[PDB]
RNA sequence: GACUCGGUGAAAUCAUAGUACCUGUGAAGAUGCAGGUUACCCGCGACAGGACGGAAAGACCCCGUGGAGCUUUACUGUAGCC
RNA sequence: GACAAUGGUAGGAGAGCGUUCUAAGGGCGUUGAAGCAUGAUCGUAAGGACAUGUGGAGCGCUUAGAAGUGAGAAUGCCGGUG
RNA sequence: GAGGGUAGCGGAGAAAUUCCAAUCGAACCUGGAGAUAGCUGGUUCUCUCCGAAAUAGCUUUAGGGCUAGCCUCAAGUGAUGA
RNA sequence: GAGCUGUAAGUAAGCUUUGAUCCAGAGAUUUCCGAAUGGGGAAACCCAGCAUGAGUUAUGUCAUGUUAUCGAUAUGUGAAUACAUAGCAUAUCAGAAGGCACACCCGGAGAACUGAAACAUCUUAGUACCCGGAGGAAGAGAAAGAAAAUCGAUUCCCUUAGUAGCGGCGAGCGAAACGGGAAGAGCCCAAACCAACGUUGGGGUUGAGGACAGGAGUUACAAAGGACGACAUUAGACGAAUCAUCUGGAAAGAUGAAUCAAAGAAGGUAAUAAUCCUGUAGUCGAAAAUGUUGUCUCUCUUAUCCUGAGUACGACGGAGCACGUGAAAUUCCGUCGGAAUCUGGGAGGACCAUCUCCUAAGGCUAAAUACUCUCUAGUGACCGAUAGUGAACAGUACCGUGAGGGAAAGGUGAAAAGCACCCCGGAAGGGGAGUGAAAUAGAACCUGAAACCGUGUGCUUACAAGUAGUCAGAGCCCGUUAAUGGGUGAUGGCGUGCCUUUUGUAGAAUGAACCGGCGAGUUACGAUUUGAUGCAAGGUU
């Protein structure tokens, strides 16, 4: 997740941070089937598959 | 600061724009052209070198200031009219390049 | 370079001129003691004991063995040993 | 006129003799001495090098 | 307790001080200025009228484009929630 | 020689005194340096000498250079002592 | 009574702005940090010449500032000063 | 190469030319805590298991090794559940942990006082602090670049330039290319395509190339080693030349006469030394280890297809770019969408067309550069004990529950010769006598200012009203840097301290008990002006 500001109208600064779209899916890490948090890009992206 | 009164720079406007593509050259008068003998054929090499011009800039312009009293050939980048009227009438030649 | 037992002019101070035997040699603080020389009296509590006090390596010089001049000493090898050796005359020195 | 490693091993260890070269010829050096031993060389080229 | 004697022995304060009163003068309430009046030098026990007595760079009051806490239908935001 | 001018806060201008260090030159000092103390001394001022005592090993002068360069006040800081 | 827990943009409060290591409308320590201070105080040798102002205008300005006015120094100009 | 058993005196007992103490290279030993790791724990302690060994009839006790967690490898064994997997037991490895000068560097995260003469955009500032990761440097780096006549990786210095630009167009912020320099270096893959059984080899690496048709090296470009030599570092060795007198406690000073110098740096020695000492110039030196290095060696080599895809890119929201969303290109992040395939793709500050330059979406790379807790050798118109480090003798004493804060304190003499002995005194402390050049150098020890405290007394003072002085002035007492002198002062005139701040202060407005020390317009870089100086249509880097 990446920082940056929220900004008013007037244009006053704030902190905020920018969140994946992470999902809980099961990916089949290291061979063996596991429920990950995983970001929706990266499973339309196709590196990961799950199941 | 003008403790509070509007300053004078902000009660008068902004004027004009700066040009990007702004040329400024480098100025020879006639009365500088008198130094060379007679017969000499004036070029911006000879003139840096003679020390008439230290920075050359965009080209060496000829401008009419001074009186000519010498035939020349000048080859120069721009001239004034009058540049050319003196340099033309006193015998000489002068070249655009 | 002064050694316990050499005999030595002393060169500086009140006994200026008087040679005697280097009984000790205190070389941390560079001083000898020398007989006769520099007698100090002190209140022995359970007398007045009168003894020498040791004096500074520089102001006493060696005798040269030839002309039994005061002289500076240098150093020589001869056969794997270094041999104190009198600048003056060059005789090796006891 | 050079480096002459003997004249200037030689005056080393003279009180108030200074050795230079035509080259290293300074304004501190030339103003504290009451004269000046120069080799004809060393004239020459000093005449040459300040005109 | 105070007071006298033996022992021990601080403190706040303090421009230098041989430090009178009256009427006046004066930054408009004087030990210190003017004119008078009064007064030998040095202690000790007491009293508090003055030294605008000591203590704390007035808490009141005003001022600083000073601060902080608090309020709200002041401005601008924002946690959160819909 | 003969005329004029010379009170002064904020402030402007000028000229100087003294402190430490440096360079060069020239000097002083155990037959006693610096420091300190005393004095009836000199200069227009800041200030400079000399003599004597103390002290016991460093220090002036000239020209120029450089500054941690001059205190009486900051309810200033530290020490000492009232 | 003993052993523990809650911590300052916070705890705890039978509620007093009450307590949180002898001053709590927001503890203490260190750092940013020599915060900022249009406010108060202080600012160290000497002499020589000249020598003000406490006004106008504008100013979230009124014990601040800016320009003008008044001071000084230096060059000009020369009748323009009284 | 003769002393030595630390500081550091004192004995006692010893060691040492049969070579000690001491110095350097390398070894051996190295308790306990601490990441601390057998378990626990209020660090420096408590309590164990297992194997092996002492001991005991035997138990108790002891010695040695081994036993953390997470990783890694390989042998089993075993669920829900049939195969399996998860899991469990055992052996092997010793990979991680923690620390720091963590100063410099990269990244994550990120204020506020402040400036804007208020303040929110902006600024302070991507700074302080916190966290993560490393290296001797790091980062960057081999053009989908700068540009517009061509250059040819990156970085760093000068300059461009306080310019262009950004900016409540306020306060402020603020480039880059060109040019001049330091340094200089280029390379490896993925892909097509072959050989073999998708995985390995071969091959290939770009601005058009590829497919297909001896010389280079462990500093990147592959990676491990040996032989010999060199140098340097870590102990050391040699190293010229002066005597006399004088004053003195002492000579190096003065005086006279000499000498050396590739050595006249410096320090010490009883005062100030080129020739007394330690040294200096110069020369020499390594058993051992550590480096850097050269040669030999040793290694390796001789446009048909492809060219990085959830990519480029776009919308929305943000951030980084000097640049605040603006005419905003160029770079990055989240969410969502989402290409082209040499007739391709990207940039040249919106955008389009032409032209020009380049070839993204893989990786590696020395040097020039940054810093200093350190080490070695040196330097200073830097301090000299209230200075200089907080600290010359201390992160101690002391203060605090703690984080944390944090002092004061240097000098006998040349040499301890540190006062035998006598006298008063319980002692302390003195007076003599000695030592010493000096003891008013006696350890509270160089010099020893002022405040302050005393003793003696030349003049003066108990009828007097006061910022303490000043001007006048008898009397008395002295006698000097010998000056129309010094001390004191009956009595008379005049006279309300200083500083700050004020219209105005004796002010009863402020400040100071006194004395001493310390204590405030500085420096850097820019601008302007004046004086000085050089040159001058040129001046200057
Ligand atoms: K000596
Ligand atoms: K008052
Ligand atoms: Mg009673
Ligand atoms: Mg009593
Ligand atoms: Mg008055
Ligand atoms: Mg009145
Ligand atoms: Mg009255
Ligand atoms: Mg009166
Ligand atoms: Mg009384
Ligand atoms: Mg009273
Ligand atoms: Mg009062
Ligand atoms: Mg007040
Ligand atoms: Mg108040
Ligand atoms: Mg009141
Ligand atoms: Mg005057
Ligand atoms: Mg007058
Ligand atoms: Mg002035
Ligand atoms: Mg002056
Ligand atoms: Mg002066
Ligand atoms: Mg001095
Ligand atoms: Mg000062
Ligand atoms: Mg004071
Ligand atoms: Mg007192
Ligand atoms: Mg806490
Ligand atoms: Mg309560
Ligand atoms: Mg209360
Ligand atoms: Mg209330
Ligand atoms: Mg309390
Ligand atoms: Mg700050
Ligand atoms: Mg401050
Ligand atoms: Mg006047
Ligand atoms: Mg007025
Ligand atoms: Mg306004
Ligand atoms: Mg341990
Ligand atoms: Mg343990
Ligand atoms: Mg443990
Ligand atoms: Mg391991
Ligand atoms: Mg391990
Ligand atoms: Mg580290
Ligand atoms: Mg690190
Ligand atoms: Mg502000
Ligand atoms: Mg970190
Ligand atoms: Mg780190
Ligand atoms: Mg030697
Ligand atoms: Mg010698
Ligand atoms: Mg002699
Ligand atoms: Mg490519
Ligand atoms: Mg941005
Ligand atoms: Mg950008
Ligand atoms: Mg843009
Ligand atoms: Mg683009
Ligand atoms: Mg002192
Ligand atoms: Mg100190
Ligand atoms: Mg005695
Ligand atoms: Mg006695
Ligand atoms: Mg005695
Ligand atoms: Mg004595
Ligand atoms: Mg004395
Ligand atoms: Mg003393
Ligand atoms: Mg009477
Ligand atoms: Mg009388
Ligand atoms: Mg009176
Ligand atoms: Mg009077
Ligand atoms: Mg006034
Ligand atoms: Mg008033
Ligand atoms: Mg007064
Ligand atoms: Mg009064
Ligand atoms: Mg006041
Ligand atoms: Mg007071
Ligand atoms: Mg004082
Ligand atoms: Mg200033």
């Amino acid at each position: 997740a990446s920082t940056g500001n929220r900004r008013s109208h007037a244009l006053n600064s704030t902190k905020r941070r920018w969140n994946a779209n992470l999902q809980k899916v099961r990916i089949l890490v290291d061979g063996k089937p596991k429920k990950v948090w995983v970001s929706a890009r990266a499973l339309k992206s196709g590196k990961v598959t799950r199941v | 600061f003008e403790g509070g009164q509007l300053p004078l720079f902000r009660r008068l406007p902004k004027r004009g724009f700066t040009n990007i593509n702004r040329k400024e050259y480098a100025i020879v008068n006639l009365d500088q052209l008198n130094k060379f003998e007679d017969g000499t054929e004036v070029t911006p090499a000879l003139l840096v070198e003679s020390g008439v011009v230290k920075n050359e800039k965009s080209g060496i312009k000829i401008l009419g200031n001074g009186s000519l009293d010498k035939k020349l050939t000048v080859k120069a980048h721009k001239f004034s009219a009058s540049a050319a009227e003196a340099i033309d009438a006193k015998g000489g030649a002068h070249e655009v390049i | 370079h002064i050694k316990k037992g050499d005999n030595v002019k002393v060169i500086a101070g009140k006994d200026k001129g008087k040679e005697g035997k280097v009984i000790a040699t205190l070389p941390k603080k560079d001083r000898v003691v020398v007989e006769g020389v520099n007698i100090m009296k002190k209140h022995q509590k359970p007398g007045i004991l009168e003894t020498e006090a040791a004096i500074h390596v520089s102001n006493v010089q060696l005798l040269d063995p030839k002309t039994n001049e005061p002289t500076r000493v240098g150093y020589k090898f001869v056969d794997g040993k270094k041999v104190r050796i009198a600048k003056k005359s060059g005789e090796e020195i006891k | 006129e050079n480096e002459d490693v003997n004249v200037e091993l030689s005056a080393r260890n003279i009180p108030g003799v200074q050795v230079t070269t035509a080259q290293g010829l300074n304004v501190l050096d030339i103003t504290n001495a009451d004269s000046l031993v120069i080799t004809e060389a060393a004239a020459k080229k000093v005449e040459e090098v300040l005109g």
